[PDB]
């Protein structure tokens, strides 16, 4: 079965880094003349084909982007734990998803990325509270150390399956 | 940045791979 | 269910969008 996953979030929060880690298993830069956005995985004893839309962070109006996002069945909403604006942007991203899907019931996971960092401005309890208020899972991740990365995408698949 | 065409003899899985690439590319250049 | 053709060098972004949409349709159909 096919799963279309869309990664959204403010500029620089780690959308591309998370996707690259999920698919290619590395953080440091590599040079080899094409990137893959598809992965075959087993989740809860059943095989999945995952396609990932790693959205550009810079936002604008676009009917085409709306259609690309509308194609997604589930969404990772990503902020960085050292970026309070990216956290406060999450409400906007959820509203955006609900607009494009024309629904209040869209599979979603809240992701707090960069938990490897030496300092933090967004505390865990804030994010757990917000996710709970949305009725969605919350997962802290690090694209650098790979901590939680599999868990974030796999939990999103679990949410889609329950839809 | 635009993905290369999949190839005339591309398998269904090859097309799936290309499609995911194009999905990302189109979003990026809007 | 006809397989769409990938447009060439001269393709506009809208041409690529059309191919994206037709390919989504085809790949859905043969599944
Ligand atoms: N320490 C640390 N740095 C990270 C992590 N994830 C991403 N970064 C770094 O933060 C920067 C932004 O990463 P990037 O993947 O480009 O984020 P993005 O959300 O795709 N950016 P954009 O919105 O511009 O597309 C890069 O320098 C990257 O190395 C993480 O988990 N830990
Ligand atoms: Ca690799
Ligand atoms: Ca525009
Ligand atoms: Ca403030
Ligand atoms: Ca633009
Ligand atoms: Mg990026």
């Amino acid at each position: 079965t096919e799963y279309k996953l869309v990664v959204v979030g403010a500029v620089g929060v780690g959308k591309s880094a998370l996707t690259i880690q999920l698919i290619q298993n590395h953080f440091v830069d590599e040079y080899d003349p094409e990137p893959s956005y598809r992965k075959q995985v087993v989740i809860d004893g059943e095989t999945c084909l995952l396609d990932i839309l790693d959205t550009a962070g810079q936002e604008e109006y676009s009917a085409m982007r709306d259609q690309y996002m509308r194609t997604g069945e589930g969404f990772l909403c990503v902020f960085a734990i050292n970026n309070t604006k990216s956290f406060e942007d999450i409400h906007h991203y959820r509203e955006q998803i609900k607009r494009v899907k024309d629904s209040e019931d869209v599979p979603m996971v809240l992701v707090g990325n960069k938990c490897d960092l030496p300092s933090r401005t967004v505390d865990t309890k804030q994010a757990q509270d917000l996710a709970r208020s949305y009725g969605i899972p919350f997962i802290e991740t690090s694209a650098k150390t790979r901590q939680g990365v599999d868990d974030a995408f796999y939990t999103l698949v679990r949410e889609i399956r329950k839809h | 940045r635009r993905p290369r065409c999949p190839g005339d003899d591309a398998s269904i899985e090859d097309l799936h791979e290309y499609w995911a690439r194009l999905w990302n590319y189109l979003y990026a250049v809007a």
